[PDB]
């Protein structure tokens, strides 16, 4: 598909942000890293990328989350699609993250 | 049963385990549920016996996971310099690409090991590759404050 997913199968599945909002300093919850770090749009945990040590990846192989939401870059992943993801609905929460990290709306 | 060991036994550095469990028939190519064979596993925490009893024995070196990395985009990755080389001498395609666009070189010039740039290019490595959003290993390396690689990759490109 295109470079973008515009929808995915799984966008249902994503759950709404938890009152705490998010925090894109926060580390991951298995390693304590910060430098490379995602968020898992419906349980709302943080761990690291693939290539600090997978636990992002080992969270989805045990939960079943499929989209997750990227620290460095804030790019929408969905592990079953393969793919990076962008949606009316995955528009919301990226603006939470996005005013806690530059303190400002995105275009 | 075996192979659910044989991977503990390749991330944790177990020289030994491996050996066990691998003479005990466990599958050399065993799989978790995201796809991570042993290989990855060794490749990934630097462990450079482990790699190379795993590809003595038919370890598949062009194997693969859920987003698409080789044991050569984690050994680039983490700096594993060796391993790099043990891995692209078995055969490793040094152009591969994950489901993120990134090949061994975006990662490698990303993490700002110099070394192993080198001999990825001499391995031909695309420099002009691109991830999904039409990054090069240059642009990955100018973001991530590697200014060392960047002038390599840049100088590669206008070879002519
Ligand atoms: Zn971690
Ligand atoms: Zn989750
Ligand atoms: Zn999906």
């Amino acid at each position: 598909g295109p470079t973008p997913l515009p929808w995915c199968p799984h966008l249902v599945a994503v759950c709404p942000i938890p009152a705490a909002g998010l925090d894109v300093t926060q580390p991951c919850g298995d390693c304590g890293t910060i430098q490379e770090n995602w968020v898992c749009l419906s349980c709302y945990q943080v761990y690291c990328g693939r290539y600090i040590n997978g636990h992002m990846l080992q969270h989805h192989g045990n939960s079943g989350h499929p989209l997750v939401l990227s620290y460095i870059d804030l790019s929408a992943w969905c592990y079953y699609c393969q793919a990076y993801v962008h949606h009316q609905a995955l528009l919301d929460v990226k603006n939470i993250a996005h005013q806690n990290k530059f303190g400002e709306d995105m275009p | 049963d075996l192979g659910k060991k044989l991977l503990e036994a390749a991330r944790a550095g177990q020289d030994d385990e491996v050996r066990i469990l691998m003479a005990n028939g466990a599958d050399v190519n065993a799989n978790d549920r995201n796809g991570v064979t042993p290989l990855h596993l060794a490749a990934d925490k630097g462990h450079l016996e482990i790699v190379e009893v795993l590809l003595k024995t038919g370890a598949d070196v062009n194997a693969i996971d859920i987003m698409g990395a080789t044991p050569l985009h984690l050994a680039a990755a983490h700096g594993h310099l060796e391993i790099v080389e043990v891995l692209l001498k078995a055969g490793a395609d040094v152009n591969a690409m994950d489901h993120k666009g990134f090949t061994p070189l975006h990662l490698a010039a990303w993490r700002g090991h110099l070394e192993i740039v080198e001999v990825l290019l001499k391995h031909g490595a695309d420099v002009n590759a691109q991830d999904k959003f039409g990054k090069t290993p240059f642009d990955l390396a100018i973001d991530n404050g590697n200014e060392d690689i960047a002038e390599v990759l840049q100088k590669a490109a206008k070879l002519n």
